[PDB]
């Protein structure tokens, strides 16, 4: 119902928020208030279905993208910050910085292959995998950055972990492709 | 019909990243300037490559509000809130990248007129972020079609 | 139906932790100095311990895809434990994580305070890797009996 | 018919980012001017600058207020609500930009009255943010039409 | 329905009453911390307040018009727009407060040290207010637009 | 049916009394912080106080008076307004209160070193309680307005 | 029928004596930190808590008032006016409190200075508790309006 | 439903909290103040003594109300039973609150001046009686468990 | 009908460990801190841990008891007791360690200076658990309760 | 019929895991100092004890009832499991640092941590009769 309307503005709700953090009670109240709704309390009222799709499929590729721009952000400083002490051997650290994005090219990889109201699977189905290679994406890009910028003042015995935290990534992108495997096309 | 607050939710985001993106990046850039003032016109780089993002969503809102219509299929909003949110966070997460870099970029150039290039690269590195998304909302656009 | 959920909460919570195994020990890795070494052996052992944290999540999260059906019974509602089979896993994976870098981070430069301890570490680390273990056999034993 | 909200949601938001703006720009300025008097009526820039996107939002409050009415499209206000939260949002995170940037043009032109013309030009950078949203609503409120 | 929109009515004058507030103290505090420094400024440093607390007056106007059409029956468009037109105003105030009493304490600062600067310092507060005009006139077009009704 | 909006009738005297306390107080505190090294100043000091209370009384009289108006029956409309009242008196005084307060301080700090910025430290205090007084007029408004009564 | 408002009955006791217990503590920390230094200004320094424990009273009066009128069958009505009349008294109080203790610690602070400043420090004093009275003559009120009870 | 029983537990629920958090700032200074004099101990044992006591009322408080739950009951019966509670709980986890403040001001001070401990105690003595309060409220509130539909 | 309270079963084990958890950390930290510098006190300061595991046997032994009562089927009424049993142990438990483990650390801490106070500290100790006593009599009353059963 | 309360089987295992985790992490940070996290692990060892045995009685089918049995007998092992460790995790850290000076007293700071890997224990046995519980049902 209205419900459906509701959780846009949740999620666009909080955005923000985490937005305006970059530029507590309030929980309890609503803990509270919902404690109460349950009991009130003598019958009970359940989960039901919706449309859903693409949901998912955008949040995949942006809880995806911010894992990259997390990444870069957090080295992006350490590269340069190595820099002025000895500008050469930028690029040799410049490696960091490619996984740091490629992480959001998987999730690309995404957008498309979830191209596609009984037997929702399909569409309810669909969601989970756009979350799950999103946020393993979302952290695979600290992993690298977190290296890189400790490669970049810190040679290739680092690099074994930055892969060592690459593969993050398509086990992150694999799960998502079979998670979807079975999902047949809704109208 | 609602999604339409997508069409609102990319320029939305992607304006703040771009703000939060231009902020970080200039505090810095007028703070080089008074050491450096011919670095100023160099130093315009990472502000115009952020402002950039802010192109998007634009791009983005203008091709949904095409699509928007009193009527609609339900269907039709939802990919274009996808579309929105992908252009827009991804953008929110551009220019979080952009303005961090931005400052780094800026500062470093100072110290040594070498970097510059790296700072660039770094940069021209960072925006693909939000050309994905962008690339996302527009298939997600293309998908407006069968409509029901 | 919704225990798919589940699949997805494997390695969303299990790679978590099996990153921050591996960035918080590297970021000890990176003293003390002396790339020679002819290990480059225990350097990795953290990281590898933490990895296979993320290997975890995978055959959890592949043995749920494949139970789980596009067109297959459930809604009854079979699949339903599976949920539970994965976020089971899940955190014992993480659980393993925090521990496996906040021993690693002060483990690895350990090596340069006493190289006779070597052995030590990971005495503590395998007891801090085997959480993840025990998650796996529940989270298995869920789908064998997820039928 | 209850989006009217957006039609105070314009002009509330991009308020507050006039408002945000014009403080973290007049704090420098009046700080600076103690050191030069002379920079005053350029210092001004900033906020003459900043509270421009106020306008944009009665813009959009105006015609968004014009086309209300007591019975409505439920269509007709999501647009509406849209159109705000466009503009408002978009400048919130204008004035986030300006005044930020603000301080920092001001207290560089203090020490070099040279990178000026730069902390103008990252500003004359700055506000497009702002109209990209006006003309996102502008056009949203363009699709007030069809009209059930 | 209930016509509770009323709630604006009172939204207005509340926040508003908050900016001015906010506006006037940090405004204030200044004030009386410059004038013992220089006593003679006082009438001067007198001008943030006298503009903070016009803002008010907005919020004043704006509760009075609301009031009138308020009733115990409405039509549920009635209030919606009053809800619209306090926050309108409100938060504007809230706003404008936010900024006046910035710049408020600014001004009498700078003041003190360069006797020129103050009419600048005005200016910007000058500038400043038209924040809330924005609202004040928003809200009344929403209140020209409580016309029709039903 | 509900004829609930009579905790406006509290929340006036509430948050009005918060102001009033939190004005107190953060007025009071230089008070005796000054009186220590001016013994005199007592008698002048207390103006902030004194005049911070005065917005408890107004709550009080819009309680009294919205009191007057409940009923066990009641009509929907009657308290909404009711709840505009207070919230109306209420928050402004406590915007009020926390404007008293912080000038409060000033005013006792600054006129310890120079006993003249006292009248300008009245004056802004002056200028501080008319917006307590708008709230009061809103809700009275309000109040006057429960008429026509279903 | 619910008549649940009884929640209020508690309501009152519960607050205020938050209030006094705040004002208690932070005028009691002071006094004994006081007293070191000067052990006769104890007695003297006695006021503020025998002041604020004063609130405590109010809320069970209020409460002992509500208490009579509870019973088991009510009108809805009944009770919401008793909630009205502990958050009333309640908040006040807790509002009372916060200003008791706050000033409680300067008089005592001050009075150790300056054995002067007590009567001031007093009077502020005084002056506080007023806002409790206020809750209680409301509660009182809306006691009152429990009649004609359906 | 007859569930308002929770509050026969939030008595001595929130009434325990306040009594050790008085207990704790209180002995905190106590053991800190007997390293310097051994001899305060038995003196400054009061105020924990005094605190303890607000426990006791909830425990009262807890036990008249067991008494009166049952199986079956009036909806009206426990609703009073829940305001019993939270009336003794609240004050007495405001009354431990105050305790503890002054419990470490009476010590520390007793310690310096050894004269204002009966001031000290005076305040303290002053503390309780919000306790009581609570107590008389619930107990007329218990009184009142009376006329059972 | 639910018979769900059961969650209370082991809400008493669970808060009642917290308790002793917490007072077991806060008072070890000291106990192995002093040790350092006398380590004959060890077996002295054992107590407070000893004292503290203590308050773990209760919500053991209300866990137990409650676990005899619940059953497939049960009366609505059953649990709402037993989860108030818990609650009760549970929750004075959880206030219960958090006061033996702050006195905890003080004790070891002043009877390493010290040597006297000792008893005190246990005194005190001693005087601290009969707080869980309380919630302990307090399930088990409620246990005795769960008689009469519809 | 929603045969839920399974979330619980998990719910073990969760705070349980984290316990020694928790509880192994402020251990680490020779032969003698290992023993806490010797001691420490013992809680997962009995996380995933009470996961098994609910599991096995879970069920496609069940009756509402040992659900919520099964519910909370984990958090009877696993709210204690996070605290145990939160009382090693502290302990943990302090026998090994005061150690460093005297290496004798450790005999109390193995008895300490004795005395609390007990509480642990008590979910187990509160876990366990509920799953001695757990039948009867219908």
């Amino acid at each position: 119902m209205n419900k459906e309307s509701k959780d846009d503005d949740m999620s666009l709700g909080k955005f923000s928020f985490s937005h305006f953090l970059y530029y507590v009670y309030g929980l309890y109240k609503l803990f509270t208030g919902h404690g109460s709704d349950i009991n009130f309390g003598k019958f009970l009222l359940r989960t039901s279905p919706y449309m859903w799709a693409n949901l998912g499929i955008a949040l995949c590729v942006g809880l995806s993208v911010v894992g990259a721009a997390w990444g870069i952000f957090i080295t992006g400083s350490s590269m340069i910050g190595a820099g002025v002490r000895a500008p050469r051997i930028t690029t040799k650290n410049l490696i960091s910085i490619i996984f740091c994005e490629v992480v959001a090219i998987y999730g690309l990889i995404i957008a498309i292959v979830f191209s596609s109201k009984s037997n929702l699977y399909t569409g309810y189905s669909l969601f989970w995998a756009g979350i799950t290679v999103g946020a393993s994406n979302l952290i695979c890009g600290i992993a690298v950055g977190i290296t890189g910028a400790t490669a970049a003042i810190s040679f290739v015995k680092i690099l074994v972990i930055e892969i060592f935290g690459s593969i993050l990534g398509l086990l992150g992108l694999i799960v998502g492709l079979l998670m979807a495997g079975k999902a047949s096309e809704f109208q | 019909f609602f999604g339409a607050i997508g069409c609102a939710s990319a320029i939305i985001f992607t304006s703040l990243g771009a703000a939060y993106g231009t902020a970080k990046s200039g505090v810095g850039i007028c703070a080089t300037c008074v050491l450096r003032p011919d670095l100023l016109f160099k130093n315009i780089v990472p502000v115009i490559m952020a402002g950039i993002i802010a192109i998007y969503g634009l791009v983005v809102s203008v091709l949904v509000c095409y699509s928007l219509g009193q009527k609609q299929a339900l269907y039709t909003g939802f990919i274009q809130l996808g579309a929105g949110l992908s252009v827009g966070l991804s953008g929110l997460a551009a220019g979080f990248a952009i303005g961090i870099v931005g400052d780094a970029g800026v500062r470093g150039s100072s110290q040594q007129p070498r970097l510059f290039v790296g700072m660039i690269l770094i940069l021209i590195f960072a925006e693909v972020l939000g050309l994905y998304g962008l690339i996302v909302a527009l298939l997600l656009n293309s998908r407006a079609t069968q409509d029901v | 139906f919704f225990g798919f959920a589940g699949c997805a909460a494997a390695m969303v919570l299990s790679c978590l932790g099996a990153a921050i195994g591996t960035a918080k020990s590297g970021i000890g890795i990176a003293g003390i100095g002396t790339f020679k070494p002819e290990l480059i052996m225990k350097s990795l052992i953290p990281v590898v311990m933490s990895g296979i944290l993320a290997i975890y999540g995978l055959v959890v999260a592949v043995l749920i895809a494949g139970n789980l059906s596009p067109t297959e019974d459930y809604t009854l509602f079979n699949g339903f434990m599976h949920l539970s089979c994965g976020l089971c896993v899940g955190f014992a994976c993480l659980s393993s994580g925090y521990a496996i870098g906040m021993v690693g981070d002060v483990g690895v430069r350990k090596y340069m305070h006493q190289p006779r301890l070597f052995v030590g570490i990971v005495l503590i680390l395998i007891f801090s890797e085997v959480l993840g273990l025990y998650g796996m056999i529940v989270a298995l034993i869920l789908n064998t009996r997820g039928s």
